[PDB]
C-alpha cells in the first residue's frame, strides 16, 4: 500500500498534467470562438446600429408620405504549477471577453428594442395605407 | 514532500477560478438566449415592415 | 466642433414655432433636431473631458426628446447621461438612471429595466453607501430576472442582496435568501459544485442563535468524505460549530488560520468570522 | 520515517482528489460553450440579414416621396 | 390607468363594429388596440406581482391577436403568459406553452418550437409529474433539434428521454437511446470526451438479460489503461459485471462505495445501482 | 392546409403571365406568392418529417425567388433546403449548398459563404468521402476567413487541410501548412501552449526525406527542461528521430508505447507513427 | 459579370449630373448606384484573392458613398477596405482605418471607434513598428473604453500601453499605469488572480531609481507564501531587489535563470531584465 500510493498518486501527478492540459484544449476551442464571435458581434452590432439609422429615415419617409521518486513527485507539481499559470491566462482572456461582450449584449438589446418600436408604429401606419 | 501538501491548494484555487468560468459563460447563455428571442423576433417585425414598405412603393412611386 | 455654439443653436431651435415659422405644422421635426444638436455637443464634451457638461447636455437632449413623444430612444439617452455623470465628477448619475427606469418599466421593458436596475443598486452602494435602498433594488431587479427565467442573473442579484444583508446585521434574512437561491440551483447540474459556498455562508450567518440551525443546515447538506469541493464548505463549518458550542475562542481562530491555506478567506468571510469570534468572547466574559 | 511517509500519502490523495473534479468541469464546459456557439451562428445570420430587409424598406420609402 | 378598467375598455373595442360605429371601414386595428390594452393591463398586474392576473391578461391579448391575423407576435404573447403563470402561483403554464408551440410549429419556427418544447417536457415532469408525456416531448423536441444541425441540443434532450426512461423500467429502450446518442457523438472528435458516461449508463441499464449484454457493451468500448476519462466509465463496470456474473453481493456494494470516491455518484446512478444490488438479492432467495 | 394542394396552386401562379392575364405589369408579385406557397408546403413537410419533400419544396420556392430578383433571401432558402436534405434521406444536400455559395459569394457575402464552405468540405468528407475535393474547399474557405481578420477561423480550417493532407499522402504539403499556421500563431500569446502540437505533427510528417528536416524542425522549437507543456511535443520527437536514424523499429515502437502513457495517442498519430514504423522495418530487412 | 466591366459602368455613372441631364433632381441615386457596382466588383476581386483591386475598389465605392451623403455605411465600407488591404499585398490598411475612425469619432460613435482603434494600434506595432504612434492609440482608445464604463476592455488597452511603454525606456510612466490598473482591479474579485503580474511588472519597471520604489511596491502587495499564484510575482522580485542594492550582476542573473524554471519569462521580461542587468554592471565599473 505504501508504495502502491507513492507511485499510484505519482501516476496521478503525471495524469494531473493531461488533466490540466486537456483543459487548455477545451479552453482553446472556447477562446478561439469567444474571439471569432467577438468580431462577429461587432458586425452584428452594426446591424442594430444600421437599422437604428435607416428606421429613423424610414419613419420620416412614412411621415412625409403619410400627409528519486519524491524528487520527481515534486517536479510534477512544478509542472502542474507551470500549467496553473496557463489556466490563469485563459481565465483572463475568457473573463475579459465575457465582460466586454455582456456589456455589448446590453447595447444590442437596447438598440434592437428601440428599433422594434419604430417598426411596430410604422407597421401600424403602413398596413393601413396598404395596396 | 512539503510541495505535495502545498501544491494541493495551487489547484483548489483554480477549482474556484473555473467555478466562476463555468458560471460566467452560462450567464452569457441566458443573456444571449433572451437576445435570441428578441433579436430574431425583432427582424420578424422587420419582415412585416419590408412587406409594408414594398407595397407603399407599388402605389405612390 | 464648437459645443458652446451648438448648445446655443440647440435652444434657439427647440421651441414651438409660430407666425410664419409654424405655418401649418411644427414641433417634432424641430425638437428632434435640437436633440441631435445636444447629443453632438455632449459628445465633444466627453472627449474634452468636461463630463459635467456632457452629462447635463445629454440631460437636455433627453428631456427634449420627451417633448416629441419618444420615451424609448429618450430613455436610452438618459442612459448615456447616467454613464456620463457616473464616470464624471458631479452627482445626477442616480437621477438619470431613475429617469431611465421609470420609462423602461412603465413601457413594459423589465428585461432592460433590471439591467440598469442592478447598475443602479451598484452605484447606490459602492458610492452613495445607501445600502437600505440598494438592497431594495437588487431584490426587485432579481424578481424581474426571475420572471424572464434568467435564473443565473436573478441569482447574481440575490447573492448581492443576501451578501449585503448579512453585513447590515440581517443575518437570519440572509440565510433564508441563501436557502431560496440554494433550492433553485440544484436541479441544474451546472450549479452543483457551487451550491456549497451557499451552505457555507448560510451556516456562517448567525442571527445570534444559541443551538443548531447551522448544525442542522450542515446536515441538510449532502457530502461524502471523498468529496473534493465539499472540503471548501462544511468540513470547516463543523469544526467551527464545535469551537462555538464549547465557547472556545482559541479553536475557532485557529481552525480559521488553517483554512486560510487551502481556501483563502475573502473580505466577507473575514468580517463575519471576526464577528463570530467576538460573539464567543461576549459569551465567555459573561 | 513512516509517519511522514503515511501523512504524505494522506495529503497527496486529498490533492489528487480535488484535481480530478476540476477536470470534470472543463468537460462539461466544452459541451456548454459549443452548445452556445451554434446559438450565435444563427444570430450573426439573422442580424446582418435583417440589415438587408431594413435597407430594402428604407430605400423603397425614400423613392416613394421624391 | 386601472387594470380592471383596461380589461373593460379592451372588451368594449374587441368586437366587430356595426351601425354608425362601423362607418365606412372595419376594425382590424380595433382588435389590435384591445390587444395593446390587455398588454398594458398585464403590465401593472406583473407590477404588483399579481402574476396570475397578468398571465390571464396576456391570455386575452394573445387570443385576440389571433382574431386579427398575426400568429407571430401572438405566439410570443402566449410565451409571456406562460412565463407569467410559470413564475406565478397558479397553473395554466402548460396550456399557454402548448398554444405557443402549435403556432411556432404551423408557422415554421421549429427552432423556437423546440426551445419551448423542452421547457414544456421539463415542467410536465418537475411539476405535473407526467413522465409518460414528458418523454414524448423530450423526444419529438430532440428530433427538431437534430434537424436544425444543432447536435448538442438534440443530445441534450435524448439524455433526458433515456434518463427518465430507465427510471420507469424502460431499461432496454434506454441502452438503445444511449447507443444512438453514442454513435452520433463520435463523428465529432470534440465529443469523444463525454462519450464515456453514455457507455456507463447503457451498461448499467439492464432489462433483466441472461446473457452478457453489458460484458459486451463494455467490450465495444475502446479504452487504454493509462487514459483517465475512460477510467471513469468501464473500469468500474467490469468490476460490477464480475460481481454480478459471478453472483456476489459484497464486492458490488463495496465497489460502488469505492468508485464513489474518484467520481461522485449522482441521483440516477444511485437509484439504478440499488436496483442491481437488488437484482442480486432478488436473484438470492429466488 | 394540404401541401400537395399548395404545390399545385403555386405552380398555377408561378409563370410569366401571358395574354390579357399579363397586360403590362409582370408577375413580380405572383412569383413571390408562389414562393410563399412552396415555403408553407416545405414547412408542413418538415413537421411531417417528409424531409425529402421539404427540401425539394424549399428548392422550388428558392429557384422561383431567383426568378423574382432577390438573391439574398433566395440563398437563405437554399440553405434551409440544405439543412433539410442533410438530415434527410435523398441527396441535393451538396447541390443546394453550392447554389447557396455562388450567391453569398457573388453578392458580397464571403463571411457566411465561408461559413457554409466549411460545412460543405465537412459533408464532402463525412459523407461523399471525397478527401481531395474537401481539402480544396477547406483551403479556399480558410482564405476567406483569414481575410475577415478571423485568423482564428482560418487556422481552424488550415488544420483540417493539413490534417487530412497527411492522411492522404501529402506529408510535405502538410508540414508546410503546419509551418504557416505555426508562424501565424505566435502573434497571439493565446496559442503559445497549443503551438507545440503543431511542431509535433510537422516533425512527424515525413515526405521520405533523407536529410534532417525533422531534426531541424525540432531544433527550431524553443524548449527547456522546466517546461511541462513542451514535454508533450519535441522531447518524444527526438527519441523518435534517433530510433529512425538507427533503423531500430524496436526502440521507436517502445517509445510510442511509453509516451502513450503520459499522453494518450489519437487515431491520427497512430496511423502516422505506424507509417514511420514501416519506413523503418522497411529500412531494416533492407 | 466581370469586375473590370463593372468598374467601367460605375465610372461612367459616378459623375455629378448638370444642365438638362441633371433636370430637377440630379439625385444621389447615381453615385449610390456606382457604389453598389464597385462593391460588387471589389467582392469578386476578393474572390480571386486580387485583394489590391478589391481594397482599392472598396475605397472607390466608399469614397463615392461619401459623395452620396451617408457617412455611416461609408465608414463601415472603409472598414471592409481595411480588411482587404490588411491581409493583402499593398498597404493603405492604415489609411482606410484612419479614414474610418475620423468618421466614427465625428459621427459620435466612440464605442466602435475604439474597436477599430485598438486594431489600428495593433497593426502600427506588429507591422509598421511605430511604437510611439501605437501607444498613443492604445491609450486614447482605452480612454474611450473607460468612457463607456467598459472596465475590462479599458484594461486590455492599458496593459498594452504600459507593456510597450517600458520597452521605450518609459519605465516610470509604465509603473504609474500598472498602479492605476492595479487599484482599479481589486474592487473586482474576478481579477484578484491577475492582479499579481501587475505588481511584478510595476516592481520590475525602474526609472533609474535607487531607493525602495519596488521594495515598497512589494510590501503594498498583500501576500502569504503558501498561495502560489503570488509566488509567481513578488518572491523573485524580493530576490532581485537585494541583488540590485548590492551591485550583484550574478545573483540577479542567476535568479532570472532559476525563476525561468517554475514560470517561463516572456520576451517582455527578458528585455527588461536585461536592461536591469546592465544598470548593475555599468554601476560596478563606474
Amino acid at each position: 500500500r505504501a508504495d502502491q500510493l507513492a507511485d499510484e498518486s505519482l501516476e496521478s501527478t503525471r495524469r494531473m498534467l493531461q488533466l490540466v492540459e486537456e483543459s487548455k484544449d477545451a479552453g482553446i476551442r472556447t477562446l478561439v470562438m469567444l474571439d471569432e464571435q467577438g468580431e462577429q458581434l461587432d458586425r452584428v452590432e452594426e446591424g442594430m446600429n444600421h437599422i437604428n439609422q435607416d428606421m429613423k429615415e424610414a419613419e420620416k419617409n412614412l411621415k412625409d408620405l403619410g400627409k528519486a521518486r519524491e524528487n520527481e513527485m515534486d517536479e510534477n507539481l512544478e509542472q502542474v504549477s507551470g500549467i496553473i499559470g496557463n489556466l490563469r491566462h485563459m481565465a483572463l482572456d475568457m473573463g475579459n471577453e465575457i465582460d466586454t461582450q455582456n456589456r455589448q449584449i446590453d447595447r444590442i438589446m437596447e438598440k434592437a428594442d428601440s428599433n422594434k418600436t419604430r417598426i411596430d408604429e410604422a407597421n401600424q401606419r403602413a398596413t393601413k395605407m396598404l395596396g | 514532500n512539503r510541495r505535495l501538501q502545498q501544491t494541493q491548494a495551487q489547484v483548489d484555487e483554480v477549482v474556484d477560478i473555473m467555478r466562476v468560468n463555468v458560471d460566467k459563460v452560462l450567464e452569457r447563455d441566458q443573456k444571449l438566449s433572451e437576445l435570441d428571442d428578441r433579436a430574431d423576433a425583432l427582424q420578424a417585425g422587420a419582415s412585416q415592415f419590408e412587406t409594408s414598405a414594398a407595397k407603399l412603393k407599388r402605389k405612390y412611386w | 466642433a464648437e459645443a458652446m455654439a451648438l448648445l446655443a443653436e440647440a435652444e434657439r431651435k427647440v421651441k414651438n414655432s409660430q407666425s410664419f415659422f409654424s405655418g401649418l405644422f411644427g414641433g417634432s421635426s424641430k425638437i428632434e433636431e435640437a436633440c441631435e444638436i445636444y447629443a453632438r455637443a455632449a459628445n465633444m464634451f466627453k472627449m474634452a473631458k468636461n463630463w459635467s457638461a456632457a452629462g447635463n447636455a445629454f440631460c437636455q437632449a433627453a428631456q427634449l426628446h420627451l417633448q416629441l413623444q419618444s420615451k424609448h430612444d429618450a430613455a436610452t439617452c438618459f442612459v448615456d447621461a447616467g454613464n456620463a455623470f457616473k464616470k464624471a465628477d458631479p452627482q445626477e448619475a442616480i437621477n438619470c438612471l431613475m429617469r431611465a427606469i421609470e420609462i423602461y418599466t412603465d413601457m413594459g421593458r423589465f428585461t432592460i429595466a433590471a439591467k440598469h436596475h442592478i447598475s443602479i443598486a451598484e452605484i447606490y452602494e459602492t458610492e452613495l453607501v445607501d445600502v437600505e435602498k440598494a438592497i431594495a433594488h437588487y431584490e426587485q431587479s432579481a424578481d424581474y430576472y426571475k420572471g424572464e427565467e434568467s435564473n443565473s442573473s436573478a441569482n447574481k442579484c440575490l447573492l448581492k442582496v443576501a451578501g449585503y444583508a448579512a453585513q447590515l446585521e440581517q443575518y437570519q434574512k440572509a440565510i433564508d435568501i441563501y436557502e431560496q437561491v440554494g433550492t433553485s440551483a440544484m436541479d441544474s447540474p451546472l450549479l452543483k459544485y457551487s451550491a456549497k459556498d451557499y451552505f457555507f455562508k448560510a451556516a456562517l450567518c448567525h442571527f445570534c442563535i444559541d443551538m443548531l440551525n447551522a448544525k442542522l443546515a450542515v446536515q441538510k447538506y449532502e457530502e461524502l468524505f471523498p468529496a473534493f469541493s465539499d472540503s471548501r464548505e462544511c468540513k470547516l463549518m463543523k469544526k467551527l460549530l464545535e469551537a462555538h458550542e464549547e465557547q472556545n475562542v482559541d479553536s475557532y481562530t485557529e481552525s480559521v488560520k488553517e483554512y486560510d491555506s487551502i481556501s483563502r478567506l475573502d473580505q466577507w468571510l473575514t468580517t463575519m468570522l471576526l464577528r463570530i469570534k467576538k460573539t464567543i468572547q461576549g459569551d465567555e466574559e459573561d | 520515517a513512516l509517519s511522514e511517509i503515511e501523512t504524505r500519502h494522506s495529503e497527496i490523495i486529498k490533492l489528487e482528489n480535488s484535481i480530478r473534479e476540476l477536470h470534470d468541469m472543463f468537460m462539461d464546459m466544452a459541451m456548454l460553450v459549443e452548445s452556445q456557439g451554434e446559438m450565435i451562428d444563427r444570430i450573426e445570420y439573422n442580424v446582418e440579414h435583417a440589415v438587408d430587409y431594413v435597407e430594402r424598406a428604407v430605400s423603397d420609402t425614400k423613392k416613394a416621396v421624391k
